[PDB]
């Protein structure tokens, strides 16, 4: 008898929880060449000339 | 005899003792199966790519100035006769 709605008041709290959520990220580096390169004293000069 | 003949010095050499003798013999077996020297490069990045993984860049000329940023321990310098085999692995 002495707990009374005006002398006990009970309210129920809950904190905002964002959802957990599964992602995969992959990364691979720019695709590279082999490039070989023969220079010689005449071709130098052919492009110059 | 010509592999006598040959006799490859190593000018500058920053690797294992027993890796660079294994070079040298690349070094002369690739000079004469290779008819120009363009393909003496591409077969020696070939065969040192096949024995060690890697990014291999090799460039051999007669007169040339070379600065590059190699993993340590991973670059040999060696000149035989006009032509100058270099490889410097970067990773």
């Amino acid at each position: 008898t002495l707990r009374n709605k005006f002398n006990y008041n009970t309210r129920e709290c809950q904190t905002i929880n964002p959802s957990i959520r599964e992602r995969g990220v992959s990364t691979e580096p720019p695709p590279s060449d082999t490039i070989c390169g023969n220079i010689t004293q005449w071709e130098i000069f052919d492009a110059y000339y | 005899s010509h592999l006598d003949k040959v006799q490859p010095v190593i000018k500058n050499s920053d690797m294992s003792v027993e890796m660079q003798k294994e070079v040298e013999e690349v070094a002369k077996k690739a000079i004469d199966y290779c008819n120009t020297d363009k393909e003496i490069a591409t077969f020696i990045k070939d065969d040192f790519r096949s024995r060690y993984h890697g990014t291999w860049h090799c460039i051999v000329g007669r007169n040339f100035g070379s600065f590059v940023t190699f993993e340590r321990s991973y670059y040999i310098y060696l000149y035989v006769g006009q032509l100058a085999i270099l490889l410097f692995k970067t990773g």
